């Protein structure tokens, strides 16, 4: 219902999209679509991880789901970025 | 069935 928490959720669902088929072409060895997905999932992470989520009026399930949504989010973007600068430095074991 | 953990899983094998 509020607003501040479908672009969570929007950005959530985006993210996993991209992030998975990152990590599909990633697996496969096609480390330059890899690099696309993962930057594409990045730019969604850190929209939905920008959205202010503690305040006073943030009560209820609905901000509770979005911010542990945010908490995922938090943790893959960690996770991407540093496959990201791997990939991009050609150091890929 | 959107599961963030499971990405955790496949990046921590990826370094392997």
């Amino acid at each position: 219902e509020p607003a501040e928490i479908k672009i969570i959720r929007e950005a959530y669902k985006k993210a996993f999209l991209f992030v998975n088929k990152g990590l599909n072409t990633d697996e496969l060895g096609q480390k330059e679509e890899a690099k696309n997905y993962y930057k594409q999932g990045i730019g969604h992470l850190l929209r939905g991880i920008s959205i202010s989520s503690k305040e006073s009026e943030h009560t209820g399930p609905g901000w509770e789901s979005a911010r542990q949504m945010q908490q995922k989010m938090k943790e893959t973007l960690q996770n991407v970025r540093t496959r990201l600068e791997i990939l991009e430095k050609g150091l890929a074991t | 069935d959107i599961d963030f953990d499971d990405l955790s899983r496949r990046f921590e094998e990826l370094k392997k």
